[PDB]
């Protein structure tokens, strides 16, 4: 699909509440201002807080829930300048339009909205904040937003929840939200969410898909995300190998802890291996057997990178099909035969030896 | 000159701690209600009505009503049809759900409410169930076009001035910007229990205004 022409998409976080000050009337080509208003919204419930005193500027104002209809579905939708139209976080494709161009405020950007004329008016919020799992909590509804409002203020101990019936869409929804306003919160409080979560995890995937999305025109942030479970396990296992002064440390600090050595080593932590290993899709990938994405690894005024794989001079293909090769008159089959057996030999070891020959890539 | 954007960006870095301070000065509690204002106005805010209301306890018919009758037939001269048959019940009710009984309360009032919704729910049962009784009882003082109306009427002042008091009960205790989530949704089920009553009466019908127009708009929603 794509945005019908003579509609525009404008994303800020902030829209999760309604921006009532910025619409305008509408008027056509004639100054024919049309101060017949009607918006559209998730759900009555969204109504409950919006304010028809905001509105001087027109006098008549209607809001409703929206349906998808079928006899409408149009890539070109029915027009009816006769209102101003408003879709305030729309979830799905709209079929009617009101006066001259149409706006959209929404924080996330559907499928639908991708081959669209959009503006962010993005910002960076710095503070990244983080999940916690204990197995005091603050009971957080799963979707209203202001009958915890302050509560989100004070606290950062927040339990979450939801009915059986909810559309994954609004799931996404309200998660975006919460993130939204706990990155303008000033401190990393805690998620606690009491669901099974493998769903969670494929939301999760849906969320990374959906912030590519926004970066294709965005602020590119170094928004923090996470692997959620594979990740998650083999971190605790780490820590539980290694002592454990808080169960509860953030992967960032080990992540910052072999920052402070890998310079001065010049090569790549097995950690940060393991990593873009063991995620289904951003890594070696499971999903598609993709160890190809053998990472680059540069820093400020190298004259080389450091590859997956040792050392590489810069901007080049990571190794020469050409080289001082790996001879077969060393690797010899022969040659490594014969050593083993002496080792075995000496070492009385019946079982579980094998060597291999090392090999090099552009430098040695 | 300085053509890049990262001044205005750092503008509203700043604008942006603001943000928070702005919104909860927008989601706190509000002075009055002006719903409750209107009720308080428009009560006795037209000549001596106040007075024929010696009915109370919420739960009575024909509360020796009938002197008040006489001066409702006198009123049958206007077209009663202009009132509404249908009881707006939560259309109306909705202004006193704005009240986080967290403050400005010892938590409990919001039970009373819902007990008074209780009470109002059953009373306008027991009016669909006993209506056409009703009819007959007051027919008693002389058949007229518009009868249904009537009784609509005295159904709905009779309540009315209990609402009053009750109402007055409460004194414009301070609401919030906006209702309690569960009890709103609880009054909109019962509301379509409500509407579900009026649809099961399946009856069928049988200027000098502006004071007693003042009420009738009231019981109409008229804002």
């Amino acid at each position: 699909m794509e945005c019908p022409f003579q509609i525009q998409v404008c994303i800020s976080d902030r829209f999760f509440a309604f921006p009532h000050n910025l619409v305008e009337p509408q008027s056509d080509v004639g100054n024919k201002l049309i101060e017949n208003l009607i918006v559209y919204v998730p759900t009555d419930d969204d109504r409950l807080y919006i304010d028809k005193k905001q509105f001087p500027k027109f006098n008549s104002v209607l809001v409703y829930r929206h349906e998808h209809d079928v006899n409408i579905d149009s890539r070109s939708p029915k027009k009816t300048a006769s209102a101003t139209i408003v879709y305030w976080n729309p979830l799905v494709p709209i079929t009617e339009i009101g006066a001259g161009e149409t706006r959209v405020f929404s924080v996330l950007l559907t499928n639908n909205l991708f081959y669209c004329n959009t503006m962010i008016v993005h910002h960076e919020n710095p503070k990244c904040p983080i999940e916690f799992t204990y197995p005091n909590l603050r009971p957080i509804a799963c979707e209203i937003p202001l009958s915890h409002f302050k509560e989100l203020v004070e606290s950062n101990d927040f339990l979450l929840c939801f009915n059986l019936e909810t559309s994954t869409m609004v799931k996404i929804l309200s998660l975006k939200r919460i993130f939204c306003i706990f990155q303008y919160r000033k401190q990393p409080a805690r998620y606690v969410i009491n669901l099974p979560h493998e769903e969670i995890d494929n939301l999760y995937n849906k969320l990374n898909w959906e912030r590519t999305r926004r970066l294709m025109k965005g602020d590119v942030p170094s928004n923090c995300a996470t692997v959620n479970r594979s990740s998650l396990k083999y971190i605790k296992q780490a820590q539980s190998l290694l002592g454990i002064p808080d169960y509860s440390q953030t992967v960032v600090d080990f992540v910052k802890m072999f920052q402070k050595i890998i310079f001065p080593y010049q090569l790549v932590p097995n950690v940060i291996i393991k990593l873009n290993n063991f995620d289904q899709m951003v890594s070696s990938a499971p999903n598609k057997a993709e160890p190809y994405k053998k990472i680059r690894l540069f820093c400020k005024n190298d004259s080389i990178a450091i590859s997956s794989s040792g050392i590489v001079p810069i901007n080049m293909p990571d190794f020469s099909p050409p080289n001082t090769f790996d001879y077969s008159d060393y690797a010899n089959r022969t040659n490594i035969n014969f050593v083993t057996q002496r080792v075995l030999t000496d070492g009385g070891f019946s079982s579980g030896i094998t060597v291999t020959p090392v090999k090099y890539n552009y430098y040695l | 000159e300085d053509v890049d954007y990262e001044k205005e960006s750092k503008r509203r870095k700043l604008e942006d701690e603001d943000f928070l301070k702005l919104k909860a000065l927008e989601f706190s509690k509000d002075i009055v209600n002006e719903k409750l204002q209107k009720i308080i106005v428009v009560t006795d805010g037209m000549k001596r009505l106040y007075e024929y209301c010696n009915c109370k306890n919420s739960l009575e018919t024909l509360p020796s009503a009938a002197n008040y009758g006489s001066l409702l037939k006198r009123l049958n001269l206007y077209n009663l049809d202009h009132i509404e048959m249908n009881v707006n019940f939560y259309e109306l009710l909705f202004p006193l759900t704005l009240y986080n009984d967290n403050d400005n309360s010892d938590k409990t009032l919001s039970h009373q409410l819902v007990n008074y919704i209780f009470l109002a729910s059953n009373y306008f049962q027991n009016c669909a169930k006993n209506f056409n009784y009703m009819r007959e009882t007051f027919n008693v003082f002389g058949p007229f076009k518009q009868i249904d109306f009537m009784v609509m009427f005295v159904i709905k002042f009779n309540f009315l001035c209990d609402m009053r008091n009750f109402a007055k009960l409460i004194d414009e205790l301070v609401p919030n910007k906006q209702p309690n989530m569960r009890i709103h949704s609880v009054l909109v089920m019962r509301d379509k229990i409500v509407k579900l009553a009026f649809s099961n009466l399946q009856f069928q019908t049988f200027r000098n205004t502006k004071h007693l127009q003042r009420l009738i708009m009231l019981m109409n929603a008229n804002y």
